[PDB]
């Protein structure tokens, strides 16, 4: 039977979101001048002359 | 009919060696004034008389609004 008072329900969710899909559209990276480009040790790659 | 014309004379010896100076030295100035709004780093400025291009390398990825606001 459709017992009305026993079949209602309180659905609890949030008020507002702002769903962002892609995240690396926010940072804006740069590069130092490639003659001052540093390897894993702190001398520079292509150092020699 | 004698018409006064003080502008450049297409037909000198100078007309290509000084259309590559006057157009590089012009676009080196108009690329300086658009750097009050977008900060970039230009890479080449090739100039051939009037016909010239100048590659601009940015910080972010180029979007549909940085193309419109540089062309404006």
């Amino acid at each position: 039977q459709f017992d009305f008072r026993a079949s209602m329900h309180m659905l609890t969710s949030n008020l507002t979101f702002t769903v962002y899909s892609d995240l690396l559209a926010f940072v804006s990276a740069d590069t130092v001048e490639p003659i001052n480009a540093v390897a894993f040790d702190n001398m520079r790659i292509m150092n020699e002359l | 009919k004698k018409i006064q014309y003080g502008a450049v004379a297409s037909g000198e010896k100078q007309t290509k060696a000084a259309n590559s100076i006057a157009n590089l030295a012009l676009i080196k100035t108009v690329l300086s004034r658009i750097s009050n709004k977008y900060s970039f780093a230009t890479k080449i400025i090739r100039v051939d008389g009037d016909d010239n291009y100048a590659v601009l390398q940015f910080n972010t990825e180029v979007t549909k609004q940085m193309v419109q606001d540089v062309s404006n």
